[PDB]
């Protein structure tokens, strides 16, 4: 589990939306 | 996973609904209310003096399905001012809306 390249690439893609939220929150 | 573009689109829709509410919602009962606003994250209505103001977790959140019972909070002081952090930003509790 979480040991494959697609797990990391999917994690990266989801981080973009999460950083957007953090940008909205902190300012 | 929810993409950045999907979240941006839903945030724009949320902002547009907020602006409709800010324009269309009836005036407060008195001038001692804290005034409605959009802080880029949540849409806040008028605040009753001396009371906490609760708003549902913004539905554009990628994990909104994980915090459906959550609320974000502000405090409206007895003088009609949103409580401020000691930062010159309004006090805010987002804990119930954070990712699980």
């Amino acid at each position: 589990e979480g040991x494959f390249t697609s797990d990391v690439s999917s994690y990266l893609e989801g981080q973009a939306a999460k950083e957007f939220i953090a940008w909205l929150v902190k300012g | 996973t929810v993409s950045l573009w999907e979240t941006v689109q839903k945030w724009r829709e949320y902002r547009r609904q907020c602006q409709r509410s800010l324009t269309e919602d009836p005036p407060p009962a008195t001038d001692l209310f804290c005034n409605r606003t959009f802080d880029e994250y949540a849409c806040w209505p008028d605040g009753e003096p001396g009371s906490f103001v609760n708003v549902s977790c913004p539905w554009y959140l990628p994990w909104a399905s994980s915090v459906p019972q959550g609320h974000v909070y502000r405090f409206c002081t007895a003088e009609g001012l949103w409580l401020q952090k000691d930062s010159s930003l309004p006090w805010r509790d987002l804990s119930e809306c954070e990712e699980s």
